[PDB]
RNA sequence: GUGGGAGAGGGUGGUGGAAUUCCCGGAGUAGCGGUGAAAUGCGCAGAUACCGGGAGGAACGCCGAUGGCGAAGGCAGCCACCUGGUCCACCCGUGACGCUGAGGCGCGAAAGCGUGGGGAGCAAACCGGAUUAGAUACCCGGGUAGUCCACGCCCUAAACGAUGCGCGCUAGGUCUCUGGGUCUCCUGGGGGCCGAAGCUAACGCGUUAAGCGCGCCGCCUGGGGAGUACGGCCGCAAGGC
């Protein structure tokens, strides 16, 4: 198992009934693919640099997990299925390379 | 018959012609002119004089609809691309701002033999 | 790929003695494992030709060490080939 | 002119999510500054280019912008 | 072996924005386009220019470099999986296990061929417009095969560093990529520029040798005829050795 970082941006117009559903759906998808969650950072409403899906903002999520490597691309396929889910980018974790130290 | 009094003005300047369109803040055009709308016919349209007269013809057409404030957009390089702007500032229309939005691709399509 | 967990498993199995890391038997074992990792990677991905080159270099090196073992001590050569299922 | 690394602190060059600092490395347009203007090293600029492209796909850094002059 | 390291190295899938074309709507009149000038072309069935939305294919701007990777061909969005090569620190292990390499086998830009897809842009042939003494061309408008993908052939090149490979030896200075180090620097492995000795017909090369040596393979012996004829092998063909 390697360690990855998940970036999810969904439609920033959801109420709490839809936001809890979309997010607990992301929880259920991680359980089926064996993603041990290490920490979570939720930014939320953030000003986008260009329109995405005709919408000028986006609700941001970030998960750091440890999972088997072979199932990553099938996990990316499972997240983009949801309509509200718009951006899915999974990056292998890396060390914080410093500059001007 | 519109009474807009404010809007955008696009300048599409090529090496073969310079053409000006005047619109409203949403993008929909009001009037327009070019090097061919005025008497010039051939290569004379890609000249700075034609670029000046075309800019001023559209400006007087926008006065009919009551235009005072004007935001300027410019696309393309060519003779008279600057002479049209300089004509537009002294056209009575108080020029609000000037933006260059010339579309540059990310090397997506293969150009004609001319451009290679 | 090939983690150091699986690596130590092979070295300790084919070592002539504790601490031995570079015996000819140990080199051929390690070479053979990467052969089977690539030959299975080349069953699929049949159009990967740059990886195909590295496999020829490993086969040439594996046969280079076996041809050496054949000359010096032919017994350990047979005990090695029978243990890896080659030739 | 000053350079970006000269007027800055100790920052993470691999953090694609820190837009406040990565906006410093973009020009007036969405373009990426050359090394002459960022004051970075060879290896640093290569990492910055990749982490900027990541932020671009996350809607955080603009692909291209509009120049207000001329 | 151990521990680290950089990378358009490769293969597979996924994915992002810009732009071109086309469709839909909104708005909007008289031309746009193109050239040294023009004309064919397109436009009142409403184009060009502008806003919004959609479809599709192909190529990845800036970063980008005189840079990096690869045995060569060659490899540029991003993400992930699979994966090759290579380099450095430790001085740990085996104990000459090495070098080259006629055949063989595998790879091999583009173009072309077969089968089936795909088809936005570009574009042989070809259809036109000009130029011209003429235009079987450069310039202009259209446009098919093809360029893209899958599978199978084809084996050529300015396939270039016009420099086969490996090793040892022979002043340095300077720019650089990437490691390690007691980090004005030293020490490696590549990528450039000047230049000692020396070589070379000269231009020029010069620790990345074209220098001094050694091992092995390939090849050369006047031009035209001619990379043609015959024969053979290979190929569906074009044709290749
Ligand atoms: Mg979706
Ligand atoms: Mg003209
Ligand atoms: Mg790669
Ligand atoms: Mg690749
Ligand atoms: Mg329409
Ligand atoms: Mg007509
Ligand atoms: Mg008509
Ligand atoms: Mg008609
Ligand atoms: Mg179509
Ligand atoms: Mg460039
Ligand atoms: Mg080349
Ligand atoms: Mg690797
Ligand atoms: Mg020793
Ligand atoms: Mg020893
Ligand atoms: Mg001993
Ligand atoms: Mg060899
Ligand atoms: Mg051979
Ligand atoms: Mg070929
Ligand atoms: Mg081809
Ligand atoms: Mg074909
Ligand atoms: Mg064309
Ligand atoms: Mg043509
Ligand atoms: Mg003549
Ligand atoms: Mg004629
Ligand atoms: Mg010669
Ligand atoms: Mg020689
Ligand atoms: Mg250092
Ligand atoms: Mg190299
Ligand atoms: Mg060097
Ligand atoms: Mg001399
Ligand atoms: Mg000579
Ligand atoms: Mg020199
Ligand atoms: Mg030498
Ligand atoms: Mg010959
Ligand atoms: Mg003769
Ligand atoms: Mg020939
Ligand atoms: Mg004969
Ligand atoms: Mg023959
Ligand atoms: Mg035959
Ligand atoms: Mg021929």
């Amino acid at each position: 198992m390697r360690r990855y970082e998940v970036n999810i941006v969904l439609n920033p117009n959801l109420d709490q009934s839809q936001l809890a559903l979309e997010k607990e759906i992301i929880q259920r998808a991680l359980e089926n693919y064996g993603a041990r969650v290490e920490k979570v950072e939720e930014l939320g409403l953030r000003r986008l640099a260009y329109p995405i899906a005709k919408d000028p903002q986006g609700y941001f999520l970030w998960y750091q997990v440890e999972m088997p490597e072979d199932r990553v691309n099938d996990l990316a396929r499972e997240l983009r299925i949801r309509d509200n889910v718009r951006r899915v980018m999974v990056v292998k974790s890396q060390e914080p390379f410093l500059a001007n130290a | 018959k519109r009474q807009v009094a404010s809007g955008r003005a696009y300048i599409h300047a090529s090496y073969n012609n310079t053409i000006v369109t005047i619109t409203d803040p949403d993008g929909n055009p009001i009037t327009w002119s070019s090097g061919g709308v005025i008497g010039y016919k051939g290569s004379r349209k890609g000249t700075p004089y034609a670029a000046q007269l075309a800019a001023l013809d559209a400006a007087k057409k926008a006065m009919a609809y009551g235009m005072q404030s004007v935001d300027v957009i410019v696309r393309g390089t060519g003779a008279g691309r600057e002479q049209a702007i300089r004509a537009l500032q002294a056209s009575g229309l108080q020029v609000k701002s000037i933006v260059d939005d010339t579309p540059v691709p990310h090397n997506g399509c293969r150009p004609k033999k001319k451009f290679r | 790929p090939i983690t150091k967990e699986e690596k130590q498993k092979v070295i300790q199995e084919f070592a002539r003695f504790p601490g031995d890391t570079g015996s000819t038997e140990v080199q051929v074992a390690l070479l053979t494992l990467r052969i089977n990792r690539l030959s299975e990677h080349l069953k699929v991905h049949k159009k990967d030709h740059h990886s195909h080159r590295g496999l020829l270099m490993m086969v040439g090196q594996r046969r280079r060490l076996l041809r050496y073992l054949q000359r010096e001590d032919p017994e350990r050569y047979r005990a090695l080939i029978e243990k890896l299922g080659i030739r | 002119k000053a350079k970006v690394k000269a007027t800055l602190g100790e920052f993470d060059l691999r953090d694609y999510r820190n837009v406040e600092v990565l906006k410093r490395f973009l020009s007036e347009t969405g373009k990426i500054l050359p090394r002459r203007r960022t004051g970075l090293s060879a290896k640093e600029q290569r990492i910055l280019a990749k982490t900027i492209k990541r932020a671009r796909i996350l809607g955080l850094l603009p692909f291209t912008e509009k120049l207000v002059r001329k």
